[PDB]
């Protein structure tokens, strides 16, 4: 189940084909056999090629298997195909007979051909494309038309009077170039499986009846494995044309009957169970864009689809793009809190994790934003650029420091709900996302509220604290860019922690926070404003 | 769609459950448990120490271990036994399992 | 802290799925129950909580108990109902237990053992 | 006068991380004033050789050749020379020994056969063949260990690397070992050792007694309480 890869793989004799299989990177599969086995109706693999160097008898020059731990995975290439090939196969790890594997289908077809009067055409769904298909001198006003042979007979596709195939009226044009040229052109739009087949031109009506025997292929895409583990994010980019940068977008997955459901529009349309984890980044010169989904759950794998279309969904004969996505399960990632409940005036204290190796990166934080085609900027950093709205009532902190960091933010309210990620400059891009929910209550520290002063003097101010805080350590800091430091020796019994201030200047203008810690961990904070008069 | 009620990777054990949700008639439905063992009949009983006796019984009191002397390698974490050279003698390590010693 | 499951013959009316969640032997008093449901607390009114009534045999203990109904149709969504007792003796003051339709007794196994050189490993 | 270059094995490092490395002449005359140098390849020569051979008694001569290098050094690659200069030919012969370099890292696959049945019944002794395989580069080390205490080596034999017959590189190699049958009828496991350059913490092992080994009985008493 932890083993991931492509599911069937069609080639035709003579060629090479090349397969990756993957693994979680952890130290055994990084370390441990990987193989290419056969199974058939006599219960058991034959190994076929190894990553111990083993390699079959029949397999010898044919074949050889490859592991890049790095990128957590092996990789088998196989050249010289025959139609004795096509079976069924298995990728796996360790021990053949059990199952940390992955099975996987084989097709080899013989490379067809060998009739000189019918040219391959192999085009995209979709798509555009045409046929050029001469005639000799004596066609100059004589039938030029097309025919599909379906089955028992032939058909008509475009004429040469104005009449076109109802299955496919709109979508045709014939061009007979001027120049002396003495060829013809019929151009298709909307590709569609449902127009895979052989074709016939003619010239005229005569005798003659230049006719050329056709094909037409339609290339769905080869899906895309995608390796992603449970409650971590993925960046999918989709690689449209410009010819459909004024047409809208759409992403949509895979299911059962033949039938993507919808996750966002370029319409604005959304999935109410992907509602906040989604983004999407505005189109490139190409039209080319990427979508980023945070937290992937284990029904999140399977096959995606971007595509362009008028009404941003599943059509036929509208171009696609094709993903195959996994989910781990076994995974890495360590499981966080996901829900962050508060209250109106209070605080809030969320431990963001992230990949230990590039703890020396600038730590970001995000607003997620719908009621648009999605959008999401930036609040904080870890440089101590914040966003111009929030001064005083807001920091992130380095306190854990193993990968894990603490954000402490306060003087909650119930209009700042909604769902926040975290982001990093890490070429690994975990996006762990955080809802906050506010409920009803005050906060359990108490603070007087926004004071005046006068300059040049001493003046306190007092903060009490319930007894759920009194087995901690208490401190006052000022807010800034830096954040918190305390002022050391404002006491009492498990109540009132007490700020002095001995002489004060105006260069103490700002925000004073009181707040307690968790041994190694931090908790409720609270926030006051303070001016200076004269 | 089975709910695995514990997975003993020192005990290969592997008690699943899974509600056989009828043919859609009212709720006579039976739950089920399905249980699966993979018992060696290779190693020792002190699993960590390759100079004791095979083994013979192996008890499984699913209890205890619905929640240490359990008898598989598990698979991702590695043992050994420091084990004497002679060159001379030296007391040195070993790695009484490959491909998952392996500090990397 | 236990958490009984409704009777079959329960199950055949076809309307009210009674459930139980309970608490033995404890001293002392003063306890507090609730039942939890998708860390959602239920309706107050919708279960019945009993007082700390004294043990039968035990030389001082206490236990209580409380009932709670819901639709039959809903024993088959399940989610577990958890009961979140609350006592002072706990040492973090709560012993969360809970019980759905896959939880209680099966009447069809099937063990199924295999045996092997291979092995050893637990895959 | 033939001189055998002797290069520390790996497994002679990694259990001293002393990386002598010495030179071997064999059965050529023992005057004195017998001379031998150690040099680098850029001809600077190295630490000096002391507790040097004698006069062997059967005529096959000797003279050892100490040396000690840094183990990077080695782990570079350069080549190492010690040069005979004795009066029997005052000719500097020239031995240069060097580490190759391009082998890649494999491991053994350290298999422990135990002794055939027909054996067993010839009523005296009984034979175990520890074996490696499919390694890369050459030069594994074993020995055999059994019930805490080492074995002696008079005991086993070992085999030496050879190219398998199917893999381009990997070498492997064999040991036997001799023991009475009623010492293996006893019980009385046995563990063979492989320390090797691309083993993770260099030394892994495997065991036998006559229970493991090729059992005819199979007595599972297996016990599943509580279901
Ligand atoms: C029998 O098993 C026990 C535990 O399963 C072993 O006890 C310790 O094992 C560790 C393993 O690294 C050693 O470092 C300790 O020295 C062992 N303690 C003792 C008292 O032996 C024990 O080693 C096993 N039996 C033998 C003979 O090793």
């Amino acid at each position: 189940s932890p083993i991931f890869g492509p599911e069937e793989v069609n080639s035709v004799e003579g060629n090479s084909v090349s397969i990756t299989c993957y693994y979680p990177p952890t130290s055994v599969n990084r370390h441990t056999r990987k193989y290419w086995c056969r199974q058939g109706a006599r219960g058991g693999c034959i190994t076929l090629i190894s990553s111990e160097g083993y390699v079959s008898s029949k397999y010898a020059g044919r074949a050889n298997l490859t592991n890049f731990p790095e990128n957590g995975t092996f990789v088998v290439n196989i050249a010289q195909l025959s139609q004795d090939d096509s079976g069924r196969y298995k990728c796996g790890l360790g021990i053949n007979s059990r199952g940390l594997s992955f099975d996987v289908s084989l097709e080899v077809s013989q490379g067809p051909g060998l009739l000189n009067d019918t040219k391959v055409y192999t085009v995209d769904l979709g798509r555009t494309v045409t046929i050029n298909c001469p005639f000799k001198t004596e066609n100059a006003q004589k039938r030029k038309s097309l025919y599909k042979q379906i089955g028992l007979y032939p058909v008509l596709v475009i004429d040469s009077s104005g009449y076109v195939n109802p299955n496919y009226t709109g979508r045709i044009r014939l061009d007979i170039q001027g120049t002396g040229q003495l060829l013809f052109s019929v151009v298709i739009n909307q590709l569609r499986l449902s127009d895979a087949g052989q074709y016939l031109c003619q010239a005229g009506d005569d005798s003659n009846s230049n006719k050329k025997n056709a094909d037409l292929q339609v290339l769905k895409p080869e899906p895309e494995l995608v390796y992603e583990d449970l409650r971590g994010s993925v960046t999918f980019h989709c690689a449209l044309g410009p010819e459909v940068a004024n047409v809208a977008k759409f992403l949509c997955r895979q299911s059962s009957g033949e039938n993507c459901d919808v996750v966002v529009n370029t319409l604005g349309k959304r999935a109410p169970a992907f509602e906040g984890r989604i983004l999407l980044n505005p189109q490139d010169k190409d039209g080319s864009f990427s979508v980023v989904i945070t937290g992937l759950r284990k029904e999140d794998a399977g096959r995606y689809l971007c595509g362009a279309h008028s009404d941003g969904q599943l059509q036929e004969g509208s171009p696609i793009q094709a993903w195959q996505l996994f989910v781990n399960e076994e995974s890495t990632i360590p499981r966080s809190p996901t829900v962050v409940k508060g209250v109106a005036g209070g605080s809030v204290a969320v431990l963001c994790p992230y990949n230990r190796k590039e703890s020396k990166s600038i730590k970001y934080w995000c607003l997620w934003e719908g009621a648009q085609n999605g959008r999401c900027p930036l609040l904080v950093d870890s440089e101590g650029w914040v966003k111009a709205q929030y001064e005083g009532r807001l920091s992130l902190l380095e306190e854990p420091g193993n990968g894990t960091f603490t954000v402490i933010l306060n003087q909650l309210t119930s209009r700042d709900a909604g769902f926040y990620w975290c982001l990093t400059n890490g070429d690994t891009l975990w996006r762990t996302t955080v809802e906050i929910k506010i409920i009803e209550g005050e906060p359990n520290l108490k603070v007087p509220g926004n004071v005046t002063a006068v300059l040049g003097e001493t003046l306190k101010v007092p903060c009490h604290f319930p007894c759920k805080f009194s087995s901690y350590e208490k401190y006052w800091c000022k807010w800034n860019n830096t954040g918190c430091q305390a002022l050391p020796s404002c006491d009492e019994n498990s109540r009132l922690v007490s700020l002095t201030l001995n002489l004060v200047t105006r260069a103490d203008e700002g925000w004073y926070w009181c707040g307690v810690k968790q041994g190694h961990f931090y908790g409720e904070t609270a926030a006051v404003y303070v001016a200076v008069e004269e | 769609e089975r709910i695995v009620l514990v997975d003993n990777k020192c005990k290969c054990a592997r008690i699943t459950s899974r509600i056989i949700r009828s043919s859609e008639d009212p709720n006579e439905d039976i739950v089920e448990r399905n249980i699966r063992i993979i018992v060696p009949l290779n190693n020792r009983e002190n699993i960590s120490d390759p100079t004791s006796p095979l083994r013979t019984r192996f008890v499984y009191h699913l209890s205890d271990l619905c929640k240490e002397t359990c008898y598989t390698y598990d698979r991702n974490k590695c043992y050994t036994a420091v084990v004497p050279l002679v060159y001379g003698t030296k007391m040195v390590e070993t790695a009484l399992t490959p491909d998952a010693c392996y500090p990397d | 802290v236990y958490l009984l499951p409704p009777a079959r013959e329960q199950l055949n009316l076809r309307e009210s799925a009674t459930i139980t969640c309970l608490v033995t032997g404890f001293s002392p008093a003063d306890v507090f129950v609730q039942w939890m449901q998708r860390g959602q607390p239920l309706s107050p009114e919708k279960y019945v909580t009993s007082a700390p009534m004294p043990e039968p045999q035990a030389p001082g203990r206490y236990f209580a108990h409380s009932i709670l109904t819901v639709s039959e149709e809903e024993w088959n969504t399940g989610e577990t109902y958890t009961c979140v007792v609350a006592h002072e003796a706990l040492p973090n003051r709560v012993t969360e237990r809970t019980v759905d339709k896959s939880t209680g007794k099966p009447t069809l196994y099937n063990v199924s053992l295999v045996m092997s050189d291979t092995a050893g490993t637990c895959y | 006068i033939r001189v055998f270059a002797i290069p520390p094995s790996f497994a002679s490092i990694f259990l001293t991380k002393s990386t002598k490395l010495t030179c071997l002449v064999t059965d050529l005359t023992t005057y004195d004033s017998v001379t031998i140098s150690w040099t680098r390849q850029n001809g600077e020569a190295v630490k000096t050789h002391t507790n040097i051979s004698e006069s062997h008694p059967n005529a096959t001569f000797s003279a050892v050749g100490e040396a000690s290098i840094c183990e990077d050094d080695w782990n570079s690659g350069e080549r190492f020379t010690c040069t005979v200069t004795h009066t029997d030919l005052p000719s500097p012969l020239k031995q240069t020994i060097s580490r190759p370099k391009g082998v890649a890292l494999h491991r053994p696959d350290v298999y422990l056969l135990p002794p055939a049945r027909e054996q067993l019944n010839l009523r005296e002794s009984a034979t175990i063949t520890c074996l490696v395989t499919g390694f890369s580069p050459a030069d594994v080390f074993v020995q055999w260990m059994q019930r805490g205490q080492p074995l002696s080596p008079e005991k086993y034999v070992t085999s030496a690397p050879m190219p398998e017959p199917q893999a381009p590189g990997r070498y492997f190699a064999h040991s036997i070992l001799t023991v009475s049958e009623e010492e293996w009828n006893t019980g009385e496991t046995y563990t063979c050792v492989v320390a090797h350059e691309a083993l993770p913490n260099r030394v892994t092992e495997r065991t036998v007694d006559k229970s493991t080994g090729k059992p005819t009985l199979y007595n599972v008493s297996l016990v599943m309480s509580d279901t």
